[PDB]
RNA sequence: UGCGAAAGCAGUUGAAGACAAGUGCUUGUCGUUCGUUAUAAAUGGCCUCGUCAAACGGUGGAGAGAGUCGCUAGGUGAUCGUCAGAUCUGCCUAGUCUCUAUACAGCGUGUUUAAUUGACAUGGGUUGAUGCGUA
């Protein structure tokens, strides 16, 4: 003997743009909070360490948000003029920020009162202040002075090195992983300049031409750097020193760009790119950087970031808007005598010679309609189909299942107008759908062939068929029209 | 099977047996085992008995025994359906039995269509033998001469319930064609689902195609993709040809209609599911079930034989080559190439060996005396088979009669070398041979209507030791 | 596959040794290293003139020339680029004779003359190899000695194959290792095959075999991809390394007709299983696996063409199907002039597609069984039919039907023996010659029903039968493979409605829309305009043909005035179709107080 | 289980003011469904022809794919969106002809249109049956 | 039943014997024969081994639900009415717009391309069955 097969849910041929595994994951960033900041939120960064709090730079302050609470826990308001960065250290202990006055300060993260080191990098604004990922002790600051000085924490009086050669504002700085000596800076000149700090420096090893002002440069991988500028973002390979791919799906100018790798999503790697059009879209590097999901916000997006790979908790997507609105989207992640009484349940036979396993796995509970078919309750199975809050697909199967069993007339004998109307009501609606049109055709044919006499004496049944005649007549026009379209579409080829 | 407890008139059941129960018995000094005989009435062509020995302890099959279970095109010998309450397709009523027996004898003797050819497949990786039973596949290992599996490859009311009375008139979906790709990791199946009677949609058969996969260690095929109504609506898939090793490392196939359309399907890793890679338009209003497909080993060209005309189509363009038109005297039943050079074409009146290299016929053998209207279109393809190294084979079955035709038959096998210059061997068997195909070794396997798979191919201690064993 | 016109590289000097056009190939040597798929250079050694290096593209030009005295014959030449102690250098090695008395081995290094060296070799340097990685020059000698030299020609090692009179030597690389094999003639048409591996001794002998039935004097030899090709007496013998076992023998009939002595043949490989063969001024591109002639070209402006070397493609690994071959072309005239000619070669895809119908090699029903079971002379007939007088129908029919024992005037399955195409074609010829005008024999009606009616006679067949309606109708219904062009023209030219419907059904059954649609474009706008007008004045095949017209006409050609009329007619037809469709579905488909009178 | 169902017709892998072309051209380029939806929301047929008339032929093709989808997922939108599809073919017919491949890029149209066309014979059969009974009790 | 495509194109469904029932006659039947290619209906429906809760990975979706008198395009009603229009601040259908645990369906997580855990003594007895919740 064999177990009873489960009734197989009906699946019609696939339509365009099914839900993709990538779309399903990113759709889980459901809960949305909208916070209002004083000015445009320019930069957003995530602490690389647990609990992975993220810092938002708005107006003349920095705010750190708790991951679990999604609310402000620390505020840095010592800054007099506008602020321009909040990058953490790799260890996550230290937070650095830039100022329009040009002063760069380093604070103990989570300790706003204490100020470790204060550096007057330049008299011009210092927009970028990023810690070096490989080496903790060295800081790089890019300023409107167009020199990206590379400071050292121990020695704050003079830069360890001063890189130059940028003929316009430098607002983008990136450190290539696995290549601590290399440093990459992108200016509004449209050139991405690479420098070798091991050498004397101050002259770029080679330049990469973007042709538009470069708003942010991110080193996706040890050999690949993605740079987003103008109305498109291009990925370059240093070993070949040429662009591998380019995507210009955006409408406004790309501003910010962030990358996350080896996280529990189906996509192993993700690239989130702000657009300044209200769009931030996810690109999958493994698939030649094709779009896989997108969000829309009220206004232009100036900053975007995601929780690091090792979030160890609920993930977060953070979007920054020039209006000052901050958008957060989150993927949430007896008696001792009685135990000495029955103490053998925990054991799993780890020491025993022979292990015998015969328990049958617990199968999911069967719905009401499936039970009726299994017990040959034909008339009741039709009733369970036509109940409030029944999934349309699930309703289609029991109709097909009865037809497959050869029990269509048998299901409709013991009925009157009172218990026939629920079927007609559904048929009034299902006739529209392409998938259920044919099944509606069969059942309505039988009920007419089986209840012609009852139809005459019952008025309510008549109005149902008048309305049904109108809808089927409506479908004939649509089905005819589709044929006409196919006729023309054939002419073109 | 119902155990009636007569003391209280209660009962216990063992439902969803493989077939209807012809016989029951209690076999043991204590009734330890129940012996049952099952019929599997789905196959009307032949009577398929299965003997089952159940342990009365937990009602689990202690020993299930059944031979090969082919499904022949028509009924054979004196096979009569069992007796039921009403006369149906799968059963006979009280009165219909004698008249049906007489009619069957008259059909076997007088009529001229005597096609009993059954479809069968061989698994390349395992060399198991796959029988397309109605709505299922029976996997049978002929080396060990025992069944290995019985899998339902279709939807429908197959083992959900026991059909009784008018339900027994229902027809379950019929697995028409079954084939494997060369690598053996993909299984392609073609189904025809028949609608129930007395409905508006009682004349629209549904054509289904399915792609299955399994790892070698596993024993159950898992359905990977499903195509509903390929080639359009209500258009059968007459022929399926798995692709050669050169084209997409044997992860592709061709499907061919009775409207002569060709559809080339392939497995795309990116989608991870089979896709319709190429198409040809089946628009000409010429209908014929006699289509044959051959594919060159390199894969560049495809031979499409439709009705009496054969086409050489480029694979890359999937269109006529740029002579590609070859006319034949009658409709082609089979097209194959014994080797890359020679193409053997079998029409309803003869068979001909052609040189593609010369475009000339080498040898022509007359088949009309033996095959005139005995076989329906396409079945000569399963009667004819070819090795890829040595040569091909023709199979010819004759009704033997002495003093009006008799039931018993005589079959004759002929080995042929490539281009049919010579007969390497000539053999005769004493029974109707349903199918002959080429095992991937040099030998060929053929199946007989008696369900017999034959093959054609190239001191005091010593006394003390005995006593101790006795004790 | 295709053959380009040769283009000139250089004009050979007028030397007595080069005057012998038969032996001219022996006196020109092609460097193996510089001539390959990707190289744009050719280093050539001309006996008595120089060893010269030429750039092929964009234009042929001389890049370097090393003069040689006129009395010397270049036996072997090879050039390779590499690094030597590190400066990028080009190493040239060449071996010459002065009257057989002395043997000169010369190595030249050039900066990309850095050094020039000369030694006296013991026997004829048959072939030369340069190993740039190890800075070695390897020379094989006709006396069987293989001597390894540095770039300064200091002898490092010497290996003797123990056999003398070496005639052929060739290198090949397999899995990164260098291998060489040699052919040494023996008596009684016996040959010693040896295979050597280049790696204490740097030379290792892998295989040694003696081959019988292998002649040299009339044999041309070349190697490609582990297969040695020997051409002799029009038969190409295929030997397989490492044992050089004869695998296949390919007969080439076009060479069998060649008178021995006057016809000059050259034979070189160009790709896997493909070879280049010259016969005087004719080049053939041959596929040996399928035995087909992929391409043929004749050089009318030259007396002969001799292949010297060909850049061979490993097309199994290369997507490139285009390569080059270099040869000597000899002009016609009292003062023939020899020149070095380069030809571009498109090998193709190495698939059966290329070889279909191009084989270079040039039926009666047979019972299945020679000998109690239920059963379910072409020349003579032609002569009898041929001997008949002109316009005699009765005897012509009587001979055909009686001699063939035909019972019906249309083909049946019982006439299969008559299906031989040769017999049918001749009878058609007799019908035309014997009979002209209004009266044709009944055999023509039989043949028109024959499924194997020759395609050669299909053309204009409708035109011949226009005069007699019955023959015209018979052709339309059953004549096989009638042209679509003639059918389509008759469709729009004939006014008979029955013929129009008959032609329409035949066209659709036997042709696809993409096939029909292109031809419908060709038709004039006026005829299609008339056809539509007939419509506005089984029918579905006539309607569905209209849709094909409306497609072929296109959007632009259609003019508004007619389009309105076609609209009203179709709108009427659509309404009728809906009306009939409904009819088809139609065909398929107690009171409290009652007053009655009692019957009594 | 989780197998993919499919059909054999899925050839996927083989003048006036008020025009909304500017919004459309941006919307199609950026795949902005919300911006696209506002463009499709207009229903004045005169506005429709003007838009597709000035729309670049390259952007016309991707418009057909987008409209083909919205019809396929939402049947009730078939009516109003059909007007867009009809004008796209008429205006850009010349360009659509001169495209290397159409089945791969217009597969959504053929799939959607084929499904609706296939239903026509059956829906007519019910219409005859309904018309029968509806006539019968009306006269009685 | 033959042929064919799946549509359909042609063609059949007879005679004898015996039994029962009702009245030699009428009807119905056949574990009876010959010849031709040739409704049903004896109240009669499929077992047990383990359930519940919470997750995770794919495959589908008409999404599952709630608002917005914010728009677009329609259909349509009660009363009065000088036929132009009035109040019901009318209703309904569809789309669009906002939102949420994708909230909806299904397969698996004994090894698989991927993906799990936890609870319970899976018992016996007594009360309530006018059960419990709700209008």
């Amino acid at each position: 003997s064999t177990a009873r097969p489960r009734i197989i849910t009906s699946k019609a041929p696939l339509l365009p743009q099914q839900t993709t595994p990538e779309q399903r994951y990113w759709r889980q960033y459901t809960s949305a909070q909208l916070v209002k900041e004083h000015n445009s939120v320019t930069h957003i960064s995530f602490n690389p360490q647990h609990p992975h709090d993220f810092a938002v730079t708005s107006s003349t302050r920095v705010q750190i948000f708790s991951s679990r609470t999604r609310q402000v826990i620390k505020t840095f308001s010592r800054f007099k003029d506008v602020v321009y960065s909040a990058s953490f250290r790799s260890d996550g202990k230290l937070l650095c920020a830039g100022d329009a006055t040009g002063l760069v300060s380093v604070y103990d993260s989570y300790n706003p009162r204490t100020i470790l080191l204060s550096i007057n990098a330049s008299t011009h604004p210092t927009h970028v202040t990023k810690f070096h990922t490989q080496d903790n002790k060295i800081l790089a600051t890019a300023s409107d002075d167009r020199v990206t000085r590379l400071w050292d924490i121990s020695n704050a009086y003079e830069p360890q090195l001063e890189l130059t050669g940028a003929t316009d504002y430098v607002r983008t700085l990136s450190f290539i992983p696995a290549a601590p000596h290399l440093v990459a800076t992108g200016s509004y000149d449209g050139l991405i300049r690479l420098y070798d700090t091991r050498s004397s420096g101050s002259t770029p090893i080679y330049s990469l031409n973007h042709d538009q002002p470069v708003e942010n440069v991110i080193a996706v991988s040890p050999t690949q750097i993605v740079s987003c500028g103008g109305n498109n973002f291009k990925v370059w390979d240093l070993t070949s020193n040429k662009k591998l791919y380019e995507r210009g799906n955006f409408n406004k100018a790309v501003t910010c760009l962030d990358y996350v790798e080896n996280f529990d999503s189906p996509m192993q790697s993700a690239l989130i790119a702000s657009s300044l059009d209200g769009h931030v879209k996810v690109f999958d590097p493994l698939d030649n950087f094709q779009v896989k999901f997108g969000w829309k916000f009220s206004g232009p997006v100036l900053s975007c970031a995601v929780s690091p790979s090792t979030a160890q908790g609920n993930r977060h997507l953070v979007a920054g808007l020039s209006s000052g609105l901050l958008a957060i989207r989150t993927k949430k992640k007896k008696s001792n005598n009685f135990q000495r009484m029955m103490r053998g349940s925990e054991y799993q036979g780890d020491q025993e010679h022979i292990i015998h396993n015969d328990k049958v796995r617990s199968q999911r509970r069967m719905r009401a309609f499936e039970r009726n078919i299994n017990q040959f309750k034909w008339s009741e199975a039709l009733d369970n189909a036509f109940v409030p809050g029944m999934a349309k697909e699930l309703t289609l199967t029991v109709l097909q299942e009865l037809r497959k069993r050869g029990k269509v007339r048998v299901a409709l004998y013991g009925r009157d107008e009172s218990t026939l109307e629920p079927l007609l009501n559904w048929c009034l609606k299902g006739i529209e759908d392409v998938r259920s049109a044919s099944i509606v055709a069969d059942w309505v044919a039988v009920v007419l062939e089986l209840y012609g006499n009852t139809l005459e004496s019952s008025p309510v049944l008549q109005e149902l068929m008048i309305d049904l005649k109108t809808k089927v007549r409506h479908e004939i026009h649509k089905s005819k029209e589709a044929q006409r379209i196919e006729g023309m579409l054939q002419l073109l080829t | 099977m119902s155990l009636w407890q007569l003391e209280t008139n209660s009962q216990q059941f063992l439902p969803r047996l493989n077939g209807i129960i012809i016989d029951c018995q209690v076999l043991g000094p204590q009734g330890n085992y129940y012996s049952l005989i099952l019929q599997m009435t789905e196959n009307n062509s032949n009577s398929d008995y299965q003997f089952l020995l159940l342990n009365a302890s937990d009602l689990t099959s202690k020993l299930s025994i059944n031979g090969p279970l082919p499904v022949f095109n028509s009924t054979i010998k004196h096979i009569q359906q069992p007796i039921s309450a009403m006369n149906t397709k799968n059963s006979n009523s009280i009165t219909s039995l004698n008249h049906s027996k007489k009619k069957q004898s008259r059909k076997l003797i007088k009529s001229r269509r005597q096609d009993f050819t059954t479809n069968v497949e061989i698994n390349p990786i395992n060399k198991n033998l796959y029988f397309p039973h109605i709505s299922a596949v029976q996997i049978f290992d002929f080396y060990k001469n025992e069944q290995v599996n019985y899998q339902y490859l279709t939807s429908g009311v197959n083992n959900s319930m026991g059909k009784v009375r008018f339900e027994l008139n229902l027809q379950d979906p019929i697995i028409t064609d079954l084939k494997f790709t060369k690598d053996g990791q993909w299984m392609i199946t073609y189904e025809i689902e028949y609608p129930p009677n007395d409905l508006l949609s009682s004349k629209d058969l549904t054509h289904i195609l399915k792609f299955w996969t399994k790892n070698d260690n596993e024993t159950n095929w898992n359905l990977k993709t499903k195509v509903i109504n390929p080639h359009g609506i209500s258009v059968p898939i007459t022929k399926i040809l798995p692709s050669p090793r050169s084209v997409n490392n044997s992860q592709g196939c061709l499907t061919a209609d009775n409207n002569g359309g060709l559809k080339f399907w392939s497995f795309d890793s990116h989608e991870s599911n089979w896709c319709l890679k190429k198409i040809s338009l089946p628009n000409f209003n010429h209908f014929s079930n006699s289509v044959s497909l051959a594919w060159s080993q390199d894969g560049s060209l495809i031979f499409h034989g439709f009705d009496d005309k054969l086409q050489i189509l480029d694979f890359d363009t999937f269109k006529k080559f740029e002579v590609s038109e070859f006319t034949l005297d009658s409709e082609i039943q089979t097209v194959k190439l014994i080797n890359d050079t020679n193409l053997i074409v079998a029409t309803r009146t003869t068979l001909n060996a052609i040189n593609l290299l010369r475009g000339q016929v080498i040898n022509s053998f007359d088949l009309y005396p033996f095959v005139n209207g005995v076989y329906k279109n396409g079945h000569m393809d399963r009667l004819i088979t070819c090795d890829e190294r040595t040569g091909n084979i023709a199979l010819v079955i004759n009704q033997q009669l002495t003093d009006v035709p008799t039931i018993n038959y005589k079959s004759r096998i002929i080995i042929f070398d490539s281009d049919l210059s010579t007969k390497l061997g000539n053999f005769t068997h004493h029974e109707y041979i349903s199918w002959i195909g080429w095992n991937y070794d040099t030998d060929f396997i053929f199946l007989d209507i008696e369900s017999t798979l034959g093959v054609v191919g190239t001191s005091n201690s010593d006394i003390f030791a005995e006593q101790l064993h006795k004790l | 596959p295709s053959l380009s016109q040769p283009f000139r590289l250089a004009t050979l000097p007028k030397i007595a040794s080069l005057s012998n056009f038969s032996l001219q190939a022996d006196y020109v040597q092609v460097a193996d290293g510089t001539f390959n798929e990707s190289t744009n250079n050719i280093t050539l050694g001309i006996s008595g003139s120089s060893i010269s290096q030429y750039i092929i593209n964009p234009t042929p030009k001389l890049t370097f020339d090393y003069p040689i005295p006129s009395t010397n014959i270049i036996t072997a030449c090879n050039a390779e680029k590499g690094q030597a102690n590190k400066r990028n250098v080009e190493i040239w090695a060449f071996g010459l004779m002065v009257n057989k008395g002395n043997y000169t081995l010369n190595v030249i290094t050039k900066a990309l003359f850095l050094s020039q060296y000369k030694i006296k070799a013991k026997a004829k340097v048959m072939s030369i190899k340069i190993d740039t990685k190890n800075s070695l020059v390897i020379a094989i000698l006709q006396n069987g000695l293989i001597e390894i030299f540095d770039f300064k020609l200091t002898l490092l090692h010497s290996f003797d194959i123990s056999y003398d009179n070496l005639k052929y030597a060739k290198w090949f690389t397999e899995n990164g290792t260098e291998y060489v094999f040699v052919l040494c003639p023996l008596q009684d048409d016996k040959v010693c095959y040896k295979l050597l591996e280049l790696t204490s001794s740097p030379i290792k002998e892998l295989s040694s075999t003696i081959i019988e039935g292998f002649s040299f004097e009339n044999s041309k030899l070349c190697y490609q991809f582990g297969k040695l090709y020997k051409l002799n007496q029009g038969k190409i013998y295929i030997y397989s390394l490492p044992h050089c076992q004869l695998q296949q023998v390919i007969e080439f009939p076009m060479v069998d007709k060649l008178s021995p002595g006057d016809d000059l043949i050259s034979f070189q490989p160009v790709s896997v299983n493909r070879v280049l063969l010259t016969v005087n001024n004719v080049i053939y591109l041959l596929d040996l696996l399928h035995c087909s002639t992929l391409s043929q070209r004749e050089l009318t402006h030259v007396k002969t063409f001799q292949l010297l070397k060909s850049a061979v493609i490993n097309s199994e690994k290369s997507h490139n199907s285009k390569t080059i071959a270099i040869g000597i072309s000899t002009k016609n005239g009292p003062n023939p002039t020899s020149s070095l000619e380069i030809i571009n070669i498109d090998v193709g895809t190495n698939t059966l597609k290329d070889s279909l119908g191009k084989s270079f090699q040039v039926v009666i029903l047979k019972p299945l069984f020679d000998d109690r079971v239920k059963c379910n002379h072409c020349n003579e007939v032609i002569e009898k039919l041929s001997a008949l007088q002109d316009n005699d129908i009765t005897s012509f029919d009587d001979i055909f039907f009686k001699e063939l024992k035909i019972k019906e005037e249309h083909y049946t399955e019982k006439d299969r023996y008559i299906s031989d195409p040769g017999f049918l074609n001749k009878v058609l010829d007799l019908i035309f010659g014997k009979f002209s005008g209004n009266d044709y024999p009944k055999t023509l009606t039989f043949l028109l029903t024959h499924p194997l009616f020759p395609l050669s006679r299909t053309r204009n067949l409708l035109s011949l039968l226009r005069d007699q309606p019955r023959l015209f109708k018979q052709a339309i219904v059953t004549c096989p493979n009638l042209p679509l062009n003639e059918l389509l023209e008759e469709l729009f030219s004939i006014r008979n409605r029955e013929l129009l419907l008959d032609i329409s059904f035949r066209i659709l059954q036997d042709f696809t829309r993409d096939s029909i649609k292109q031809e419908m474009k060709k038709l004039s706008k006026l005829d299609v305009q008339n056809f539509i007008e007939f419509i506005t004045s089984q029918s579905t095949q006539l309607f569905q043909l209209l849709s094909l017209v409306l497609d072929s006409i296109g959007l632009f050609s259609l003019e508004g005035a007619l389009l309105e009329n076609l609209t009203l007619y179709i709108d009427k037809q659509v309404e009728i179709a809906e009306r009939n469709t409904e009819l088809w579905n139609l065909i398929d488909t107690l009171p409290t107080y009652t007053m009655e009178y009692l019957d009594i | 289980g989780n197998a993919r169902v499919t059909s054999g017709d899925n050839f996927k892998h083989v003048t006036t003011t008020g025009t909304v072309t500017v919004i459309l051209s941006q919307a199609l380029q950026s795949n902005d469904h919300s911006l696209l939806e506002t463009v499709l929301n207009n229903r004045d047929e005169r506005v429709i022809r003007d838009t597709i008339f000035r729309l670049k032929p390259a952007l016309a093709v991707i418009l057909l794919e987008r409209l083909a989808e919205r019809i396929a997922r939402q049947t009730h939108r078939q009516g109003p969106l059909n007007v867009w599809v009809k004008w796209c073919l008429i205006i850009h017919g010349g360009y659509l002809v001169s495209i290397p491949n159409l089945m791969s890029t217009l597969s959504s149209l053929h799939s959607t249109l084929k499904r609706r066309s296939d239903l026509l014979p059956r829906l007519l059969a019910l219409d005859a049956r309904l018309d029968c009974t509806i006539n019968k009790f009306k006269t009685l």
